[PDB]
């Protein structure tokens, strides 16, 4: 169930304005259509009700020279057209469902008209994109300078878990909104009555990196043999298919003399794992020297360290 | 490159829950063989390692503060946090964030800044503003030196302008003290003791904890 | 004319009870006026709840009740929410017309208090390309909605550009806000650090940018 | 726990010279000792680890050595960038514990202190209360000594002292003294003074006023 | 270069015989072609030479009654016919070739045919395939009962390398061939002249098991790390695609507390390689106990020891 | 299931080279983990552990045996051989060839019966076979213990039967006993003395080093 | 090296009985002492390891203890086929070293041997020597001795004695003597004679010969 | 008639130099006798080293030599090699024939004892068939070319069927044989153990089978 209401409308005094209400979801000749008035700061004031099956309209004896009711089937629209305008009409126009049958009881309401009433000049929204400014996704949009008063906001994107706050306005008249994003690329656009201003800012700042899983293994001693050698693997799991870099250190110090064996495990599309494979004697595992492989994959260096269990 | 940047809550009422945020950029909170810390530095300059958290989400605290600190993290936001339960004044100090893990020896290779706890049981106080001016008669185009005493405010910090910042040079803004649960702050500009007489002196005292801006115009004493 | 008079705010506790009443000027509130309760959240979301003198209507909660005491209508919500706290409109039924009252501010208390997220944005290149620059600080999800903004960039700002709105409700019952300082391109490339402070509570939230 | 004993916790040098840090264990680290840095208004840096590493980035003049409970970091031919924070943490068991710090000050010449009194306001007063403020501004060496007269009797009570951080332009010192009083008693004397003792002045620097207007 | 003859002849007294040297690899009209005689246990006797070219026979004097030389063209074949056979001409007859133009020299000789003269009763070969018994693949045919004397055998396999060793035979006429293989299957063929008494045995016993390679890693402290989770993996490459099975033991004797886990890591064709991986507490490391990750495939049991360095 | 089977020279000069094989079946020789020792027992019943060849190919050696021995292997032929330089009368042994590897702690799971070698600068000798009859009268249908005696002869071993195993019973034949380089045994058989007088009892002699076998008739003595 | 000392080195005993051998280690061995069993005419067989763990295979009337440098094999109820050589390895260090074994007979009720003495042959003196044989055939226990009498005198030098394995069928021993002479030194004497000594006789058995025809 | 004489057997170690010699009845060897000088190796394998009195065929190393000296035909192998162990044959041309010598048996010494290597084949099902049983030992690469062959069932076979062959030379120069024991099909059920010995030298190399 949706009632669709125009965001704002705007006249000049002593005209006339037409809101509509569509309907969506139900069935439209079994509810009453309920128009609401509501000024800021105010309570609420009924205007009128009419009947979508017949003709039935009744009004308010306060809004009869002013208010007149209308029905259209075949689009499934309530009107009410707003007549001898001034700015005590300036408000919020709400259309409300109203279940007849049975018992009496409201439900579903509409967002709301904001009707503006004013002979004042109009100045039109000057959109500008909120660079998000690198230490965090979150861009926004900020509407500078525009008047009659009303600005509505949406955003676009390319799918993902996005979240949007549409922020209130200053006397001087601005706007901000913004939005968290959970990579893609990033659009607002912006209506301002009359007509439709409608104005658009795109932004976007993206971001590619893989990180893969290191396991840094040890061959230790086969109580059978009274040689072991001992050896450590570097097994680098997911990295990028073409770019790793390893390289061993002991006790913080890049080993050069030993060389150290690196071969390609798997393949997995844009993806590869890899293996390191370096030789130490049994002194320098038993002294209890520290023992590091280094792999550096996009700028980015992780690191595995090892040693033998001490006491 | 890594970034390690604190938040705190500033102040904290003895008995209640203590939460420290660390906010890390350029590397992730799960990147291979990297350890996370808690560290903290109590007034008489002794730091004391408090605990970890690791890449592979394991923790190691502190045996002194086991079963009061817990160390957690959210890995999307790449934040990491210390929660220590029961604060007392001895709570009082400077945390810092830190990592470790690139070199083998369990050794810091990245430190934050550090934010500032006192642990408390004193509520927010706007300053007391009084001038500072001198008790005998000046010499025709000598030197002056005037100032602001800014008094009883918690918590910190304060901030103290002359001319809302015109007298920029000759600016001397001292540490402030706590006594009671108060602070004591004093700031001095000195000036031609023949622009005293002729023009504005005033010192712009702000204390955004209780959303305070005054001004202190000095005036010299009969 | 016929008036309808509610009380102006209450105030319950999760897990309570809570009444709240609908009087007309007439003398007495009977079933022939078909005593309608409706909703209002955040965002202006109006949502129908009770009909007749106690006719629940459908998707409502079986915790709001209504009925008729003394000469008033009466919605009781029996076990409280969070999610109950809103504006709450009476609705009486007068031979030709309907009359609203002026509702009444439920607030549903034990909701922890909640520190500002802050974000501050610098200005765009299409606005320095004019002669002016406005750097945006918003704030949301802080809890009492009451907040006070400071900027920083030549030590103490006093006047400059600085303007913030009123606190807002959000639909979780958090409040939001959002500061802006206005400066000139020029004093824009003069200057390098801007910061934007948010006191809320005597705790400070402070965001930072430059460049 | 490895208690580590650092010292001294203060030094003061041109550059140029050659300064250095020794930190003492309570048992037995063998080489894992880290010396870190800090500067005035900057993050605390790994200098040194395992003794006697240096990280890529620390400059050569700076080396350590020792081993076992004795460890001793040395800086040749300083740059104005070494002077700062220095503090030693042993890493060879959990939990990791740290030296108390040292104190490395850029030396200058000898300035003798601007001093300042100043009586108690009427706003203050007003309350209840009373404050005389005494300032020393602009000295070096920071040892510095002030003593609360009224009436020609020492007041040690009610006095609170701070100081300033060596100064990043002129390398000197500033001290701000204040000294509370109830309105009663500040109204029971005449004479406020304050000696300040420096290295500069074989007597003291003496300011006073008379609570007479 | 290869000078065929037949392998042996056999003839009743006073008849005739023809034996041929048939030529490949050389220009049959080039060099001459010399038949000599050699008996058993005696040296060697030249009978005649004959010019492929022409029709240029020269006989020994001694054997002039008795030898007639022949040479085909068209079939690139020398022929040597002997008439009034008798016991005295039981013999090896070689055909040799020999360099005419420049030099004088011999080179290229037959392998010789063997005729023997006799009015004697024929015993035809009895195959029996000699069982190699297992404890060792070693191969054979004995040709048991036969009779007028000589006896071929060839060998066919499906390839491989092959050795094969003819025995001489005994004064009962008994031979014996054997074959030593370095998985196929393999049978012999003797021939045994009077005709072609071609008789065939066949014989195979094979083999089919893959020996996977075990490697047994150790998850060490990390020096970073005040606890570090100490585990085994147990390598298995190269084993059959679906026979594998592993379990653990600790001072020898069987883990059933704690679960291991074992996964597939690659598969290529008919074979696998997996991994299993099992905690171990760094109590039970330290306590320098042994561990022991025991694979069986295929009835075969592998295994691989570890345990911390001691001392 | 393994099996192992040594195989020797039987017999070996001083000064000389000693060569040792092991043939193994079951088991391969690279299988995962299995050790392959050559041991050996002197006279004495003493054992000594020589060394092991590995899996992988390793080799490790008894430190008083180095620079002597030398442990090979041929995987193709499942076979593992021991060679021992310079040999001397101290070298004379029953030499096993062994497995361990199966459990965990260095202990031999699989065991061959082991071949004999004596180290002597001694030559294949034939025996001279002499008769053993008694130096007395027999009393009638009593048990007579004929016998015959072995001597001089090397290297072992020696088989000896009576009437081509007719007299399977009532045989006793004796270890023998090296003395100077030469072994000499003795074998008995008792049989009715009646059966003495009227039948054949001879000991058949055979020595297969030297291709001897001889045919002892017992008769009696004068 | 470290030396194994194994006692006893032999045990005679009963099926259904209960024995032990023990053996003791010049130095620690910590747990790792193996109990190895050899059948007469089979290979030797791994019967217990690491002190106490058996083979699968091992009945449970085999066990092990001990530890340190003490350690005991105990076989109870005793089967037929428990008869035979056992011996112990450690396995804690290289090189690996073994004991020196215990003969584990068994018990038969006492037998008397057949003593039979057999003169030098002629074809023997044709060639210059002479041997003197004297057998003692099915006797139980073991123990025995053996003297050669030449004309009544003792005779020590040129004996030579073998003795048999224990009897699979009868679990009786056999022994042979035999006593070299030159064909000079024999045909000095007149009486030859050889006594045996066993458990079974107080007086010992005489066996003689003339070498007068 | 003519007859052509070489020496029985030579004798030569690797490394040196040997001449052997071919003398005719007639009296002296000249050019016009085309001295030609053969070479055989086991499996009667003939190929011919010399022709004329010294022209090498293709095919033959440089180190063997023809020349006259004396009256008679001489080959010189200059470095004499282990595969040159073989018998070799003079001929010579008289008008209408060619005669050949005796041969000459040339040995190389330096050669290494080699043990034998010895393959025991039970009878198979299809001999079994019959009332009759033959196991098969064959013996090959053994140097020096002497043996004994023994067999072990009973303890100590004396006759029964026990047949060896005479060592025959291998083109390696090492030697072969075979040794058989014929026994009965109810022989052969009625034993279980059998055994084939092979000494050379002085040592054994035994092998058994059962079933
Ligand atoms: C580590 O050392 C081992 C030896 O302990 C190396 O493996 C040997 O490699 C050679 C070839 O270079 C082979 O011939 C041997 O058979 C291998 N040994 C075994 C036991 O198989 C290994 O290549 C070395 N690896 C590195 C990275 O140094
Ligand atoms: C061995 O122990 C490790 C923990 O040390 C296990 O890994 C954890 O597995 C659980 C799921 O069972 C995950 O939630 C944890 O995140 C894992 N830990 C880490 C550090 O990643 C591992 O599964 C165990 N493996 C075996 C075979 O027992
Ligand atoms: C590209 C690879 C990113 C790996 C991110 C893994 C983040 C979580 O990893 C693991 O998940 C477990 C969930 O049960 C947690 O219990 C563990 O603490 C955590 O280590
Ligand atoms: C199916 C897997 C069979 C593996 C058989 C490997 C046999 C040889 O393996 C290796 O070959 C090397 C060659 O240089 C030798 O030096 C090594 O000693 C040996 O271990």
């Amino acid at each position: 169930v949706q009632l669709q209401q125009p965001g704002a409308e705007l006249v000049k005094p002593g005209a006339s304005v037409k809101l509509s209400c569509k309907a969506s979801g139900y069935t439209f000749t079994s509810y009453w259509m309920h128009w609401v008035k509501q000024r800021p700061g105010r309570g609420l004031e009924w205007i009128g009700r009419i009947d979508p099956n017949g003709g039935g309209t009744k009004y308010n004896e306060k809004f009869k020279s002013k208010a007149t009711l209308t029905v259209d089937k075949p689009s499934s629209t309530a009107y009410m057209q707003l007549s001898s305008l001034t700015s005590e009409d300036s408000a919020v126009y709400y259309c409300a469902r109203m279940w007849y049958y049975g018992t009496y009881y409201f439900d579903y309401w509409g967002q709301g008209t904001t009707l503006t009433v004013s002979s004042a000049s109009i100045r039109n929204p000057q959109l500008y994109p909120l660079k998000p400014c690198k230490g965090t996704m979150t861009l926004g949009c900020l509407v500078k300078d525009y008047f009659p008063g009303p600005v509505t906001v949406t955003w676009y994107s390319d799918s993902l878990n996005m979240s949007t706050v549409n922020f209130p306005a200053l006397g001087s008249e601005l706007k901000v909104t913004t939005s968290q994003v959970t990579a893609k690329n990033f659009t607002c656009h912006v209506t301002h009555p009359p007509s439709f201003n409608e104005s658009r800012t795109i932004l976007v700042r993206p971001v590619n990196i893989t990180e893969p899983t290191l396991e840094l293994l040890h061959s230790s001693c086969d109580p059978n043999a009274f040689h072991s050698t001992i050896q450590l693997y570097c097994f680098i799991y997911g990295h990028i298919l073409n770019d790793v870099s390893v390289s061993w250190l002991m006790d913080d110090r890049e080993i050069t003399d030993t060389l150290a064996q690196t071969v390609l495990i798997k393949e997995e599309g844009k993806l590869a794992s890899t293996c390191s494979k370096l030789n130490i004697t049994e002194q320098q595992w038993m002294s209890e020297s520290t023992f590091t492989c280094k792999v550096t994959s996009q700028g980015v260096d992780y690191l595995a360290h090892t040693r033998r269990c001490p006491d | 490159d890594v970034q390690l940047q604190e938040s705190g809550p500033g102040f904290v009422t003895p008995s209640q829950s203590l939460s420290v945020t660390c906010s890390v950029t350029g590397y992730s909170l799960t990147a291979s063989s990297y350890f996370w810390n808690w560290i903290r530095k109590f007034p008489g300059n002794k730091l004391e390692w408090m605990g970890y958290i690791g890449y592979d989400g394991s923790v190691y605290y502190n045996p002194s503060l086991k079963s009061r600190i817990s160390i957690t993290r959210d890995t999307s936001k790449r934040q990491f946090f210390l929660q220590l339960k029961t604060v007392t004044n001895d709570d009082t100090a400077l945390y810092y964030c830190a990592r470790h893990g690139y070199y083998s020896s369990r050794v810091m290779d990245a430190w934050g800044q550090g934010t500032s706890v006192t642990v408390s049981s004193a509520k927010t106080t706007a300053p007391s503003v009084y001038p500072l001016a001198p008790g005998s008669g000046d010499t025709t185009n000598s030197m002056v030196t005037l100032g602001c005493l800014v008094k009883g405010y918690f918590p910190e910090p304060v901030t103290v302008t002359w001319n809302s910042g015109s007298l920029s040079s000759g600016v001397h803004t001292f540490p402030a003290v706590l006594q009671s649960g108060l602070y004591t702050l004093s700031s001095s500009v000195t000036v031609p003791s023949s622009t005293w007489p002729s023009e504005t002196v005033t010192c712009n005292v702000a204390h955004p904890a209780s959303s305070t801006k005054v001004d202190k115009k000095i005036v010299p004493r009969g | 004319q016929a008036v309808v008079t509610q009380e102006s705010a209450l105030t319950t506790s999760p897990g309570e009870t809570v009444t709240l009443t609908c009087r007309s000027s007439t003398g007495a509130v009977t079933t022939s006026n078909y005593a309608n309760w409706v909703q209002e959240k955040p965002d202006h979301l109006f949502t129908g709840l009770i009909g007749g003198t106690n006719n629940r209507a459908p998707g409502v909660p079986a915790r709001f009740s209504g009925s008729l005491i003394g000469d008033k209508a009466a919605l009781t919500i029996t076990g409280a929410q969070t999610e109950d706290e809103a504006i709450y409109f009476c609705a009486l039924w007068y031979s030709n017309h309907l009359v609203f009252g002026g509702g009444t501010k439920l607030t549903v208390l034990g909701q922890p208090k909640s520190s500002p997220s802050v974000t501050l944005f610098p200005p765009s290149s299409e606005e320095l390309e004019t002669n002016k620059a406005t750097l945006v600080c918003t704030i949301t999800d802080f809890y009492p909605g009451v907040v006070t903004v400071d900027w920083k960039v030549d030590g103490t700002p006093v006047t400059q550009g600085m303007e913030t709105t009123q606190p807002s409700k959000q639909s979780n019952n958090k409040y939001m806000a959002s500061s802006y300082l206005t400066l000139t391109a020029g004093a824009w490339e003069r200057h390098n650090s801007y910061s934007c402070q948010v006191t809320h509570e005597g705790h400070t939230v402070e965001k930072s940018l430059s460049r | 726990d490895v208690q580590m004993n650092q010292s001294p916790s203060n030094l003061a040098a041109s550059p140029g010279e050659t300064v250095s840090i020794n930190c003492k264990a309570s048992k037995s680290i063998s080489r894992y000792l880290a010396w870190y840095q800090q500067k005035p208004g900057k993050a605390n840096k790994l200098l040194i680890f395992s003794g006697s590493t240096l990280q890529s980035g620390t400059p050569s003049r700076f080396s350590g050595s020792g081993s076992g409970t004795d460890f001793t970091l040395t800086i040749r031919n300083l740059e104005p960038e070494d002077f700062g924070l220095y503090f030693c943490q042993q890493h060879n068991e959990f939990p990791l514990t740290f030296g108390s710090g040292t104190k490395l000050e850029i030396k200058r010449a000898d300035a003798a202190p601007t001093v300042s009194i100043f009586p108690p306001s009427s706003e203050q007063l007003t309350s209840g209360g009373a404050s005389v403020v005494c300032f020393l501004n602009n000295f070096y060496p920071k040892d510095i000594n002030v003593k609360w007269k009224i009436d020609g009797s020492e007041r040690q009570n009610g006095v609170l002292n701070s100081w300033t951080d060596q100064d990043s332009k002129d390398s000197t010192y500033s001290m701000s003294s204040t000294l509370t009083l109830t309105k009663d008693e500040y109204e029971r004397h005449n004479s406020y003074t304050c000696e300040a003792t420096h290295k500069t002045s074989t007597s003291p620097i003496v300011k006073s006023f008379n609570r007479n207007e």
